């Protein structure tokens, strides 16, 4: 959230990926990555990470 | 149609003065905003830095803003009085055209 | 001799805060501080960067030799900012609390 | 006149000639010298008050560009910044020379009038720092 307030989306994506390295399947991190990729207007990766959230949650309202 | 047009011209002169004063106030407000943002960025920095030039520019810009605001108020009141006199003028002109 | 090229830049450069380096990897560029706490990059136009802080030491170099791009280290009197430029991301951001002279 | 009198008397006493010296002073002459000194002090103080602001003005133009927000009363300062700086490099020397000159003029005027004013000599310094022309002439002619 801080790295996005400073307008650095790629630092935030790297931090999210490091988090997912610590927590191998956390839905909140994957949904954050998807939100970033959808705010950068790259739906090709937003949908891939939402699909990962689905492969984890399958009741996620956002995904 | 000749002592009528004088009130119309007076009203329109007041309108044009008000528009000019509004543009002047726009410029003064933009300048005040720029200087205030400079001062803000100065306040965010941890290290000391001389700035008295900046706040003595801000004070001048602000006194000019106050002057222009009072002038716009005065012009608004003058324009309203001119409008109320023009209403009576046009009342009488319509009466005379109907007679 | 004679200057092989000569370009006039629209900003006032700070005295010792000038570095040059390849920021895209295959495109050298010139980084230089400026008054009002800014830093400009001449790419071959000019791209500005907001430090909002009086720079005191600037430098470009290879910070991690894994890749090739040059990090841009903008040392403020109370900070330190490595900053990838080809991506609007930073390699770190430390506070030294002593200084960057 | 004062310097001439001092140096000539000094030489005469160096040779023991015992000369006699008399002097005739017009009352408008001191006011004329003050009218001569005035424009230089005014120019120097104006240049000082301009260099007080050139810095902040550059600080603002670096951000905005200075074509859309600043009233040209400072755009002129922006265009003349370099001259203002290079002449403020020498401004304080002109200030100190002019102040010493005005001080000595006061001293010698009142010395030809007869009295010593070494007490009130610092009293005119703050007047010069304020520097109202009419108030300065009034200081000269009154006390």
């Amino acid at each position: 959230k801080v790295y996005i307030s400073l307008d650095q989306p790629l630092t935030a994506l790297n931090l999210f990926k490091q988090g997912l390295d610590k927590f191998p399947g956390e839905v909140t991190l994957l949904c954050g990555i998807a939100r970033i990729y959808e705010e950068m207007n790259n739906i090709s990766s937003a949908t891939e990470y939402y699909k990962e959230v689905l492969k984890q949650d399958n009741t996620h309202v956002e995904a | 149609l000749e002592e009528y047009f004088e009130l119309i011209d007076h009203h329109f002169e007041l309108r044009i003065n008000g528009e000019k004063l509004e543009e002047l106030l726009s410029e003064r407000a933009v300048q005040f905003r720029a200087i205030q943002r400079r001062l803000l960025t100065r306040f965010k920095d941890k290290t000391p830095a001389p700035l008295q030039h900046l706040d003595t520019l801000l004070d001048g810009t602000y006194k000019q803003v106050i002057a222009l605001a009072d002038a716009v108020e005065e012009n608004q009141d003058n324009l309203f009085q001119s409008f109320t006199r023009l209403k009576s003028a046009t009342h009488l002109v319509i009466l005379l055209i109907g007679l | 001799l004679q200057p092989v090229f000569t370009l006039k830049l629209r900003h006032k450069i700070s005295p010792r805060m000038v570095a040059v380096g390849r920021y895209d990897g295959t495109h050298p560029c010139l980084a230089a501080a400026t008054q009002a706490g800014k830093v400009f990059i001449h790419n071959p136009d000019v791209s500005l960067l907001n430090i909002n802080q009086t720079v005191s030491c600037l430098t470009a170099g290879v910070l991690n030799p894994e890749l090739g791009y040059d990090a841009l280290l903008v040392g403020t009197q109370t900070n330190l900012l490595a900053y990838d430029v080809y991506n609007n991301s930073d390699l770190f951001y430390r506070e030294v609390a002593d200084g960057a002279s | 006149i004062s310097i001439l009198k001092d140096v000539l008397s000094k030489e005469a006493t160096k040779r023991k000639i015992n000369l006699n010296i008399s002097y005739e002073i017009n009352e408008v002459s001191v006011k004329h010298t003050l009218k001569l000194i005035h424009p230089k002090l005014e120019y120097q103080l104006l240049l000082a008050k301009k260099v007080q602001l050139i810095d902040a003005l550059k600080e603002l133009q670096v951000h905005e560009g200075n074509t859309n927000f600043l009233i040209p009363e400072y755009r002129c300062i922006l265009e003349e910044a370099d001259h203002l700086q290079e002449e403020y490099k020498k401004q304080p020397a002109h200030l100190e020379r002019l102040y010493g000159m005005i001080t000595d003029l006061f001293i010698d005027k009142f010395k030809f009038k007869g009295t010593n004013v070494k007490t009130k000599v610092p009293l005119l310094l703050e007047i010069l720092d304020s520097y109202d022309q009419n108030a300065l002439i009034a200081f000269f002619d009154a006390a």
